[PDB]
Formats: structure tokens, C-alpha cells, sequence
């Protein structure tokens, strides 16, 4: 699924083994110096080896504090050590870098003159948020008006909105499935989905990432073998897939997945976290870009953090599914309602996207998010880099493959006034370290042109042009 | 200066600890580390090739035994210590026995001991040791020695 | 010797005397015969 140059797959294992060897050696001279209030230690000796022997070496590439709105250009605060690199502290000095590590695709995480004036007015009339849950006193009028805009937008009959995009997967999967069920998940699913599956009693299998000929062969075996020990019938089967598989940048093969789930009478659980304002000619997600009937999928989970510039989540489906969840979902019963100015800013963003604001800049954003991604991705391939994903996706990871290139590609770019994101080993597979580039609809062409020459010059030093240029 | 592209497939294996041992390039590095140690030993202190192969076989004993058969658990806290009563050898391949990658790991301590004996003229000063080392390695990797301990030493 | 063996999964852990009791309680048998109808019950002549 990823083409790896053979000579680089060898100098990566060597680079990791050298780190392992020096780390064990150094940790062996600490265990004999600890000779100089009775409870067990907070953490054992060797459960955080790669946290203190690999992460602390490059800890200045993460948790960079900024002091400006998440815009195309922000200010980055500078940090010193003051005690030989153990606890970084922040100065007063700042910079002015190009934002390429945020998520605001449509450029809503800013001050725009249709949403912020309405949200400020919906603040001084409702005071932040209610202190009760939604079934007691936290269902304001704004919370009832917003659950209609989401149903109109997404397309399904009814929807529920929560206040966290991570609790939208750990507090719902236990409700729909329980013990005796099955969950054929995709390999590269978020942590929230797997934690939600663990919170119930269901069994989890995994089919190969983004290929249906392997999804069929797993369903056949699992229905022909029943429960793992007492070969009862499987009470249910649910298949979980994602719209755009981030950190791989690929659009899912939805038409070929739904067709196989219909045949074996399994259910489908879609996850449009990255693809609900980005892809599509109207912004309706993958079910519109790929031309699939929205009633073939049973549940559709989403998130407003990335595109609409406001926290939250939702679930949409048949009108009895929503009635069941509103009566038996712990996140709906026990948790405080989503704040009011954080719901007005979703209402007034869906109005802009649908063009009901009077102006017509709801289509300029949707066109400029595409004419920027198709340009950046095309230009990176011509210089010989290795970028993944298709042509219609806001994310494009660049593969690095070497643990030592992670602090080298980031420190140079920050020094030349460009900010990016890099991902290491403990989170990713060992061999696949990458950098993630996020392109928004607020970047101008003059910025992408200037940022491509900064990247092309840094990529010569590290030698990450694995493919041949022209 | 880059050729020989390989299209690696992701085996699910759902375990950070023992999934990296399936991507292309592991065997070659395994052997090149051994061939690199052999040359570096007889450069920092000029000696006979036989002894140097002996020092390689003795260093490869402690490193491999302490890593594959002594340590238990995983260094990643994400799985909430699901594998606390298992060693790295037992976690491999979800407990599947006699696979392609287990036979390669079984076959190396033998072939490396043959080389350290055939160039040291057997004798007894080194023969006694090398035999003990290879014997310990091969016994620890037997299919029947699965989740079984010796007198309950480092067993629970 | 080894380079010719076959990969096998480790043996499974047998059912307990408690689990079997449940399976013997969920199982339900079908009726011995199908339910009768009214066309199914015509008597033949009795002659002398
Ligand atoms: C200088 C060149 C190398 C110098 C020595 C390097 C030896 C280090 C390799 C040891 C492999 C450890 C395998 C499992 C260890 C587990 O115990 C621990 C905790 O459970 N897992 C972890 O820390 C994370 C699991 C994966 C981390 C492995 C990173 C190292 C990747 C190298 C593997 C491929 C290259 C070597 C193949 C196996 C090497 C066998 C040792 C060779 C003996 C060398 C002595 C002359």
C-alpha cells in the first residue's frame, strides 16, 4: 500500500536499533545510581522507555504555543530550556510563520463578518453555556434550531449533537452493540472508535485497510464459524469505515463496501470526521462526491472541529434511532449541553455554506479549497517527493521514513518561517514516519508559491526526494 | 541513488510490539548487524577471526535472550497491559506456531554457532560455552515451551 | 527437520461444565409433527 525504497528500509532499522542500544545502556546506569514513601511507583521502570529515550530528544517539535487566532499567519512563542533541556519555558519573543499545521479548511476559524457578530449577540443573551444537561434544563432554543440545520445539511431524517467529538464514539457504540456482537473495523481507525468498541463487550476483528476483496473473505469466515468458542450465531455484525483516512489521505471505496454489506445483511457505520465540509461540490461529504444513496448507511458520525471551526459532534439516522439514543445514551443524559455560542457558530456557518446568508462567498470557499489542494499536490509530485492521498483531499502526508529526519525537517522549516507537523514511531508503525500538510481555503497563491520553495530547499538537505524529478 | 521499490502490504497483527517484524528489510538488517559487529570487534583489538566470531556469538546471546525471553509486557501503555504474562517470543504472530518468521529466528543461533565453532577448531575453552549458549537459545524457542516456566522463576 | 513442518494454531481451551449448562438451556426442539389442518382429516368409507 506504500512503496518503500529498499535501501531506505535498511538504514531506518539501523537508526532505530542504535537508539535502542544507547537507551538500554544509559538506563542500565541509572538503575545502579538510584541507591542515593512506601507506596508503589506511579509508573514501572520500563513502560515509558520510548517516552524518555526517544521523545525527550525531540520534544521541541511538539506543543508549540501560539498567541494568535488559528489563521493563515499566526505568532509562535519561543521557548528556552534554562536547565539543560528538561523543562521548556516560554519567553515574550514571538515569530510570524505560515500556518500549515492547523485544520480550518474553509477558513472559519477567524473573524468573519457574518458569524462573529451573531455569536457575540447570542452570548450576551445566554451567558456561555447552561450548567444542566439536555434532558433537564439545557435544551435552549438555539439547541433546537441547530438540530434542524444539521438534518437539512447532512440529509438524513434526524440528528443528535453532543459536545465532544471523542465522546461521540465511546458513549454510543456501547449502546448499539453489546456482548455477542461483532465489529469488523478498518485497520486505521481513530482511537475513539476502538475505545468505544472496548467499552462494550463486543468482539473486534480487523479487515485490510481500504480493500473489499478482503472484507468479503472475513465476513464469510466469521459467519461460517460463529462465536469463537461456543459456535452460537453472531447476534449482530457492524462494519466501521471512514470517509477520508487521515494520515493516509485516501478516499474510501464506499460503493464497493456498501454492496458487500448488503449481501451479508451487515450494517454500515460511516465516520465523516475529515470529509464533511471539505470534499463534495456542495460540501455534503463523501456520500455526495462518490454518488451513493445516503439511505444505504445506517449511522453517520461527524465532527465540527475541522471544517466549521467549532467543537462538537453529531449522529444522524432513522427517526427511531435518534429517539432511542435520546432515551438511552449516557452522553446525552449525564453530560452538560454543548455551549450556546458554540452552537450559533455552527448554525451561522451552515447558513454560509448553503448560500442562505445573502452573499455568494459560500461557493468561493468551496472552489478555492479545491484549486489550492489540486495545485499543491500536483506541484509536490513534480519535484520528486512522495505524497499520498488522491486528488480531492485537503491532507497530503509526505513520507520521511527516518527517525532522525523528523527533527531535521521541522526545525529547518520553522527557522524559515513555515510551520508543519510530524509524527513519530510510538504513534505510527515503525517504518512509516511522515509529515502532515494541511491546506485551507484562506491561503493565497502567493503563500503557496513561497512555501513550496522553502520546502523544496529543505528537502534537498535531508534528501527526502525519493522519487525522480524531471 | 534510490531503486528497488517494494510495495509493502499491512498485516493487521494489531500489536505495535510485534508488527514491525513483517515489513520488507528485516532479515537483511538482522544479518548486516551481525556482520558489522564481527568486523568492529577485530578492529578495536586485533585478534583471531575465530575468537571474534566467539565474542559475536556470546554478545548475541545476552541481547537476544534478555529481549525475546526475559522481558514481559509491552512498552506502550495504550493496550492497558493486556500482555503482562507473555514474553516477546510468545506475543509474536498472535501465538501462531511454526511460521515463516519464527523458523528464521530459530535458525540463526544454530548457524551462527556452527561458524563460531568451525573456525575455532572446537577445543574445550570455547566449545563448552558456545554449546551452553546455543542449547539455551534452542530450548527456549521450542513449541512445547509455551507459557511454561521453570520452577516458577519469573513466571507470575 | 524443522524447515519442513506445518504452521498450526495453538489448541483451544475446552468448554467448562458451567458453560455447557447454558447451551443445553438455549437449545429448543421443533414440534414432532406439523400442525393439522381441516383438509387433512377426511375419513374413508367403512364397508361390510
Ligand atoms: C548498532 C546496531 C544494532 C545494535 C544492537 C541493536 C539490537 C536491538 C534489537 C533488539 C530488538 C528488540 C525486539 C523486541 C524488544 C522488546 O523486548 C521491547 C520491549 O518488549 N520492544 C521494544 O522496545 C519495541 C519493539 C520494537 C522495537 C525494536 C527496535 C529495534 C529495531 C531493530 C529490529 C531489526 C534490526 C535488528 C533485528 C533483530 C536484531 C537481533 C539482535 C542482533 C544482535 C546484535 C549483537 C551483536
Amino acid at each position: 500500500m506504500i512503496t518503500i525504497p529498499y535501501l531506505t528500509a535498511v538504514s531506518t532499522y539501523f537508526s532505530y536499533g542504535l537508539l535502542f542500544a544507547f537507551g538500554q545502556l544509559r538506563d542500565f546506569f541509572r538503575r545502579f545510581i538510584d541507591w542515593w514513601q512506601g507506596y508503589a511507583p506511579i509508573c514501572l521502570g520500563h513502560e515509558d522507555f520510548y517516552i524518555r529515550r526517544l521523545y525527550h530528544r525531540i520534544q521541541d517539535c511538539f506543543e508549540r504555543p501560539i498567541s494568535s487566532a488559528p489563521d493563515a499567519w499566526f505568532d509562535v512563542v519561543e521557548r528556552y530550556s534554562n536547565d539543560n533541556n528538561k523543562t521548556l519555558k516560554r519567553t515574550t519573543k514571538t515569530s510570524r510563520c505560515l500556518n500549515l499545521g492547523s485544520y480550518n479548511y474553509l477558513g472559519f476559524g477567524s473573524f468573519d463578518e457574518y458569524c462573529t457578530p451573531r455569536v457575540i449577540e447570542s452570548l450576551k443573551k445566554f451567558s456561555a453555556s447552561t450548567c444542566s444537561s439536555r434532558v433537564d434544563a439545557g435544551t435552549t432554543s438555539v439547541h433546537a434550531e441547530l438540530e434542524e440545520c444539521v438534518t437539512r445539511f447532512v440529509g438524513k431524517p434526524a440528528a443528535v449533537v453532543f459536545g465532544m467529538g471523542y465522546a461521540t464514539n465511546s458513549a454510543i457504540i456501547p449502546v448499539l452493540i453489546g456482548k455477542g456482537g461483532l465489529i469488523i473495523s478498518d485497520s486505521l481507525n481513530h482511537s475513539s472508535i476502538v475505545n468505544g468498541a472496548r467499552g462494550s463487550g463486543a468482539t473486534i476483528r480487523v479487515f485490510q485497510h481500504n480493500t473489499p476483496s478482503h472484507l468479503e473473505r472475513v465476513l464469510r469466515e466469521q459467519i461460517a464459524e460463529g462465536q469463537p468458542r461456543t459456535h452460537r450465531p453472531w447476534k449482530k455484525i457492524i462494519v466501521v469505515v471512514e470517509g477520508i483516512y487521515s494520515m493516509e489521505g485516501e478516499i474510501c471505496h464506499l460503493p464497493e463496501v456498501v454492496a458487500i454489506c448488503k449481501k451479508y445483511k451487515a450494517y454500515v457505520y460511516l465516520d465523516e470526521a475529515h470529509s464533511i465540509g471539505a470534499i463534495g461540490k456542495t460540501g455534503k461529504g463523501i456520500c455526495e462526491l462518490l454518488g451513493v444513496d445516503t439511505a444505504d448507511v445506517d449511522v453517520m458520525m461527524g465532527t465540527f472541529t475541522k471544517s466549521f471551526g467549532s467543537c462538537g459532534g453529531y449522529i444522524a439516522g432513522s427517526k427511531e434511532l435518534i429517539q432511542y439514543l435520546k432515551h438511552q445514551c449516557p452522553a446525552h443524559l449525564y453530560a452538560t449541553s454543548i455551549p450556546t455560542p458554540s452552537a450559533q457558530q455552527i448554525i451561522s456557518a451552515i447558513k454560509v455554506i448553503l448560500g442562505e446568508d445573502g452573499s455568494n462567498r459560500g461557493a468561493q470557499k468551496l472552489a478555492r479549497i479545491r484549486e489550492n489542494s489540486n495545485f499543491f499536490r500536483a506541484e509536490l509530485q513534480k519535484m520528486g517527493f512522495e505524497v499520498l492521498g488522491d486528488n480531492d483531499s485537503p491532507v497530503m502526508p509526505i513520507m520521511l521514513y527516518n527517525p532522525a529526519k523528523i527533527p531535521a525537517f521541522s526545525r529547518e522549516c520553522l527557522r524559515q518561517k513555515v510551520a508543519v507537523v510530524v509524527v513519530g514511531f510510538p504513534a505510527t508503525p515503525l517504518l512509516l514516519a511522515r509529515a502532515r500538510i494541511c491546506i485551507s481555503a484562506s491561503h493565497s497563491r502567493e503563500d503557496l508559491i513561497r512555501a513550496l520553495k522553502v520546502i523544496s530547499k529543505v528537502g534537498d538537505l535531508s534528501g527526502i526526494k525519493y522519487f525522480p524529478a524531471e | 541513488m534510490a531503486n528497488l521499490y517494494v510495495k509493502a502490504v499491512p498485516p493487521p497483527d494489531m500489536n505495535r510490539n510485534t508488527e514491525w517484524f513483517m515489513y520488507p528489510g528485516v532479515w537483511t538488517t538482522y544479518m548486516l548487524i551481525l556482520f558489522f559487529g564481527w568486523l568492529v570487534v577485530l578492529s578495536v583489538s586485533g585478534c583471531s577471526p575465530g575468537m571474534a566470531w566467539t565474542v559475536v556469538n556470546l554478545a548475541h546471546f545476552v541481547v537476544t535472550y534478555h529481549s525475546f525471553h526475559w522481558m514481559k509486557g509491552t512498552p506502550f501503555a495504550d493496550d492497558q497491559g493486556i500482555y503482562n504474562g507473555l514474553t516477546w517470543w510468545e506475543q509474536m504472530d498472535n501465538g501462531q506456531q511454526l511460521t515463516r518468521n519464527r523458523k528464521f529466528l530459530t535458525l540463526v543461533p544454530v548457524v551462527l554457532y556452527l561458524i563460531a565453532s568451525h573456525t575455532t577448531d572446537y577445543r574445550h575453552p570455547w566449545l563448552f560455552l558456545n554449546t551452553l549458549a546455543v542449547m539455551v537459545l534452542v530450548v527456549a524457542k521450542f513449541p512445547n515451551m509455551h507459557k511454561v516456566r521453570i520452577f516458577g522463576i519469573n513466571g507470575d | 527437520i524443522l524447515l519442513t513442518r506445518k504452521s498450526y494454531k495453538p489448541p483451544k481451551r475446552p468448554l467448562t461444565e458451567q458453560e455447557i449448562d447454558e447451551l443445553c438451556d438455549e437449545w429448543v426442539p421443533e414440534p414432532l409433527i406439523p400442525p393439522i389442518t381441516e383438509d387433512m382429516k377426511h375419513e374413508p368409507p367403512v364397508l361390510e
